[PDB]
């Protein structure tokens, strides 16, 4: 039914307005029933997915494509398909899924949403990758082999080893401080400087951070800064070590004035 | 909610 069928989906669209989910299925059942279209299908796997059906849904949208391409659907409804897929698959927590499905949708016809669910999918997958390659152990053994290269003097190897720490174990300021220990050797000190920043930022008390800041900043003659990098660095001495590292403190600030 | 058409 032309019209006919057009009711039955009007009446589920009525029923999923008001949140009945089961009444809305049934009649976009029937409007599928009456009239072959894949539009029918869409809408209750819209139904199943607010019903929390995730996996319903899917199954639903994967039979309408297949439908709608032996039917030759319009570009654009199919494409509405992969992305509910897409937001089914999200709702699930698969973010792999998501992405493809996402992908799928924009293959079909790109448009403006989509794009930003696939940019944020995207996102949520790097931030979730990242927080999975945590590792304590993995960060130890990265923190002693940078030791064996910065023993050696191979300082882009040692780089690279603190930067496996750094990603190992993002909280931890002596992969920073390590990795700014080499990029000075290497002579990067703008990159030595951030990185003793960050540092910094990870653990305030860490004072072989503030002393790399300093001697890189001298190195760039720097000297404004260098100065105040180094009282902040005696302040934090004192509390924290006795003041125990005074004597090294005192040579960089000589050199600092001259 | 989802959009239906």
């Amino acid at each position: 039914g032309g019209s006919m069928a057009d009711k039955e989906k009007a009446e589920g669209n009525k029923f999923y307005k008001a949140r009945q989910f089961d009444e809305a299925i049934e009649h976009y059942n029937k409007a599928w029933e009456l009239h072959k279209d894949i539009t029918y299908l869409n809408n209750r796997a819209a139904a199943e997915y607010e019903k929390g059906e995730y996996e319903t849904a899917i199954s639903t949208l994967n039979d309408a494509v297949e439908q709608g391409r032996e039917m030759r659907a319009d570009y654009k409804v199919i494409s509405k398909s992969f992305a509910r897929i897409g937001n089914a698959y999200h709702k699930l927590g698969d973010l792999k899924k998501t992405i493809e499905y996402y992908q799928k949708s924009l293959t079909e016809h790109r448009t403006a949403d989509i794009l930003t669910k696939l940019r944020n999918a995207e996102k949520e997958l790097k931030k979730a990758e990242a927080e999975a390659y945590v590792n304590p152990e993995k960060a130890e053994e990265a923190r002693l082999e940078g030791k064996e290269y910065f023993t050696k003097s191979d300082w882009p190897n040692a780089v690279k080893a603190y930067t496996e720490m750094i990603k190992r174990a993002p909280e931890d300021a002596r992969g920073y401080s390590n990795r700014a220990a080499a990029l000075a050797k290497l002579m990067s000190f703008p990159e030595a400087i951030a990185d003793c920043n960050k540092a910094i930022e990870k653990d305030p008390n860490f004072v072989r951070a503030y002393i790399r800041k300093a001697t890189a900043q001298i190195a760039v003659k720097e000297y404004a800064s260098a100065l105040e990098t180094l009282d902040a660095a005696r302040t934090k001495d004192a509390e924290v070590n006795n003041g125990s590292s005074a004597r090294e403190i005192d040579q960089l600030y000589y050199k600092a004035s001259q | 909610m989802e959009e239906v058409d």
